């Protein structure tokens, strides 16, 4: 059962090509009412859905270690972001699917992972990025990786302007081949959803 | 032989807060009786909730007034413990000695102009996430927010709430920070009815979960 | 919540007038007797000192609260750094009584000496403010005995089992910003 | 009692360490527990 | 053991596999709460200094084994060499309290003070690495309060029943050898 | 008259790694709740046994590849936790605050290569008493090994065992020792079909009986 | 609990020892206990 389809409101996406669901650090989350929220807190569905970003174009020449992050939130145009604007307080987790479509032909590896509190990586410490959730993706395995992550932080809620927790990382293991029967780049995307949206403090109109 | 024993390095100075007592050294002393004394209180916290005290409005006036039956923005004021407006409270007079606090902060509101005048108003509760605080009702009416208007019963309470990321704020402020840091309080005036000279006083009190954790003795000395 | 505020009947409004949830409260570092239970500096001293609380600073921790009070009980603890032999005689002795031995006598012993001693007043209890004379001040039985030594270098005093009774006013420092009294909050170097 | 912190029993007799009270009351935990809360009339919620 | 590697679903084969036999094991020594519970050096001091666990040296055993984690929580433990009297104060408290007795103030006893310091910080945990602003450095707010003597000659800290949270890479000294990194070991004289 | 003791010398100073605790001065602190916080680990090798990390071969690449077809050495190196291909893996990381360990260290290998491309591989644990390593797969047959080929599962798992005349050996190597003392391991491949370019990427992890003890700090500070 | 090994219970009370908890569990233990063991597929020993 290599088929999964994955759903978040009302977006759906199936893949034929995946090795399943990483989770990360837990399976459910943080009690998501706590003292700081003094119970104002509510829940928005209507931002529990997926949303699109191209993240970089994986060419033969780029080399093991070569890195791409994304810091999320990421600036987006829907209701979540609208969201981010109109609320002081905010927590979410996210469901991340990356695909890298190229063709069984294709050769080398790419490590997808998520990464709390983001700092720049050193050449060395490149070598220890699976101590984070992840899955990898490689062409004559899968086109897709999965990972689930929750909310975390110092802070039961957050100011996303303010902190981005959660940073998608992915990294060149194995550089990409080609043959004449192959794909020669592969485009790598995400798809996300954030989880279990609640927000707190509502701001005034700015008009 | 005797018991043996490890004197220890570090331990044995005097700590000005520790959890021991001295030796005594004039025993057997009776005193007088003073079983049911009036007044007393064995926490600050019941005599904050219970005694509001009240606050500064330019000129040193516990009390806000407009001239102009328009709507207006009457005060705006930090919600801190160190705000301007709350410096002569007790509130803020037993806050200076901690330094966190959470919980809810209480406002009253009494209207004391005449029988003749009426007025509505409204109280909302602004976080922080803004360049300036709303100038309008209008702009204002998207936050948790509180309208009312003056009649028989002279007053209104309105709690303001704590929403912040950590579990904990500060009580003091400091140098850096130049927008507040746990958002504003804007009274406004929807409108009124021949209350030109008329005032509303407004008082603060602790609400039913305000803490206050963390002794401190900063005051220069 | 709507009252008649001129009765000046107590209320407490919570979140829940308008949908929030009111939390649980940890309360222990206001509790009076905990709060007052430190140690803290006479600073204006004599070779022959009459304890008075009231010689706390004003904006102390412990002075403030204090004068936030009317009146108050409690048991002492005392520090003392002195030269020669420290003597201590109850509420009302004679001050020449401070030359003899038969007093509690403590013999110094470096660097210091911490002694408890009991309330000795007359009086049921003790105040802050005084609306009268006894012969503005205080009057003379206030007072948690007295101390002499050839030399008294530092005090420091500590209430026990404290209680209070009738609040009064407590001070913050005044503000002239015109917003937020701002200070510097301990931060993390570099 | 406050700010005391011994699991062990004090050495000297209460006798000793403190005064000790003789007899012939928290009037503001009363005041505060008698405060008024929610509304005053009708509610439409 | 054959496996998708993929799908990075943790796999440990065992000897057993080609005849050998699993043994027993100790791992006391690598229980978190045991390993962090010591005292390091904290070696950049001011007579003013804000407790900061990330002041630890990277490469020591309590500052590395921090650094590989994001998040963490700690009672705290102190040991200091100090000129004059010690004061401490939480974490908020504005700097100038450091000036006032009725903090906890240590009188000086040599050859230094020991103290046992609880958690203080208004989060429920701490980060080692913070990515945002609260206006890379940390937040002012992750500390364990500040302390202050005439002059602070040595500090050392010892993190008391800690926890760790969400690992990141742990790095040994790189090796120049092209086989193995090689230092002297101690070993018996003549 | 009061207990005698015997204040005596040689104890009570201060030790680093004391089993006392300190006095406290501060009491009766509250936390704010940490209930179910996400990704904790109480153990160490817990998260070294679930995280393989990357090894490092010649020029820095978590691989090894090979242009030939015919059998050849791809990889030796020492079985040491200071070798320089582990140098840059958790393991090693973890390892130098200890002197000693025993137990099973997991070797992962995951090949990355198209479809198309096939290859047969064989790891050898070699032990010490030998001059040189097996620079064939034919002289490597007779040690402990494993040998397998590509296909639908990319990665293949193989234990380096304990094997030593002591019960435990150290972490770091010393100067003096020339020839590894915990041996080597050898990857060879047998053959490949159309797998020029292709690459196995190989990382390690601590096994069930993987153990360390006594604490150190060594490094330069 | 950790580094700590007298036989004898302390001295203070724990709400001065340490802090005190309140509330509102080893995801590395799990991870590594729900590890794959032996082998895939038909084994011929």
């Amino acid at each position: 059962d290599r088929i999964l389809t994955t759903r978040n409101g009302h977006t759906t996406s199936t893949t034929q090509s995946s090795v399943g669901v990483t989770y990360g650090y837990s399976t459910q989350e943080d009690h998501v009412s706590g003292p700081n929220t003094s119970g104002l807190e509510t829940r928005v569905v209507q931002a529990e859905r997926f949303f699109k970003k191209h993240l970089f174009d994986w060419t033969p020449d780029k080399a093991f270690g070569h890195l791409e992050k994304l810091e999320l939130p990421t600036d987006h145009k829907g209701v979540y972001g609208f969201l981010v604007d109109s609320f002081a307080y905010m927590r979410n987790g996210w469901d991340v699917e990356v695909s890298a479509v190229g063709n069984q032909f294709n050769g080398g590896c790419l490590l997808v992972a998520m990464v709390p509190e983001w700092k720049e990586f050193t050449p060395r410490e490149k070598y220890q990025l699976t101590l984070f959730p992840h899955q990898f993706i490689s062409p004559r395995t899968n086109m897709t990786a999965h990972i689930v992550v929750p909310y975390l932080g110092v802070n039961r809620y957050d100011q996303y302007k303010k902190h981005k927790p959660w940073t998608l990382v992915v990294m060149v293991v194995s550089p990409l081949t080609t043959n004449t029967v192959s794909a020669g780049q592969i485009k790598v995307y995400a798809n996300i959803a954030p989880t279990h949206v609640h927000v707190a403090g509502e701001l005034p109109s700015k008009e | 032989g005797i018991v043996p024993v490890a004197c220890s390095d570090g331990y044995g100075g005097l700590v000005t807060t520790d959890p021991k007592t001295a030796d005594p050294v004039y025993g057997m002393v009776y005193n007088p009786p003073r079983t049911n004394y009036p007044g007393r209180f064995t926490n600050l916290l019941d005599v904050a909730e219970a005694c509001p005290t009240f606050l500064c409005f330019d000129e040193g006036k516990p009390y806000v007034v407009t001239r102009t039956d328009e709507q207006r923005l009457l005060a705006k004021f930090d919600v801190s413990l160190a705000a301007k407006h709350m410096s002569n409270t007790y509130l803020s007079g037993i806050a200076q000695y901690y330094a966190q606090y959470s919980g809810t902060i209480n406002l009253h509101f009494m209207f004391t102009g005449s029988t003749d005048s009426k007025a509505r108003y409204m109280v909302a509760y602004v976080p922080p996430g803004v360049e300036t605080p709303p100038d309008t009702p209008e702009k204002a009416a998207h936050c948790i927010h509180a309208e009312w208007d003056t009649g028989l019963n002279s007053k209104f309470t309105f709690s303001i709430p704590y929403v912040s990321a950590a579990d904990y704020a500060y009580t003091a402020s400091d140098v850096a920070e130049t927008t507040n840091v746990q958002g504003w309080v804007c009274i406004y005036q929807i409108t009124h009815g021949k209350a030109e000279q008329d005032t509303l006083v407004v008082s603060v009190s602790a609400g039913k979960d305000f803490e206050l954790r963390l002794p401190i003795d900063p005051r220069s000395q | 919540t709507t009252t008649t505020g001129e009765s000046a009947d107590p209320v407490t409004t919570t979140v829940e007038n308008y949908g929030g949830e009111t939390q649980v409260q940890r309360r222990q570092h206001t509790d009076v007797t905990f709060i007052m239970d430190r140690f803290v500096k006479i600073q204006n001293l004599n070779p022959t000192h009459v304890i008075d609380l009231m010689q706390t600073h004003q904006h102390g921790l412990v002075g403030a609260l204090l004068r936030a009070a009317t009146y108050y009980f409690s048991d002492l603890e005392i520090v003392v750094r002195h030269d020669g032999n420290l003597t201590w005689v109850p509420n009302g002795a004679p001050e020449a009584a401070l030359s003899n031995t038969g007093n509690p006598t403590a013999y110094l012993k470096a660097p210091f000496t911490r002694l408890a001693l009991p309330y000795t007043a007359p009086h049921r209890v003790l105040a802050t403010v005084y609306n009268g004379t006894s012969k503005a001040q205080l009057p003379a039985s206030f007072n948690f005995g007295a101390i002499q030594a050839t030399t008294i270098h530092e005090l420091l005093v500590r209430m026990k089992r404290a209680e209070l009774y009738c609040p009064r006013p407590l001070l913050a420092v005044e503000v002239s910003s015109q917003d937020r009294h701002k200070q510097k909050i301990i931060a993390p170097a570099k | 009692s406050g700010n005391t912190g011994s699991i062990i029993n004090n050495y000297y007799m209460q006798q000793y360490q403190n005064s000790m009270d003789t007899q012939l009351n928290d009037w503001f935990s009363k005041l505060a527990s008698s405060a008024f809360s929610g509304l005053f009339g009708a509610l439409l919620a």
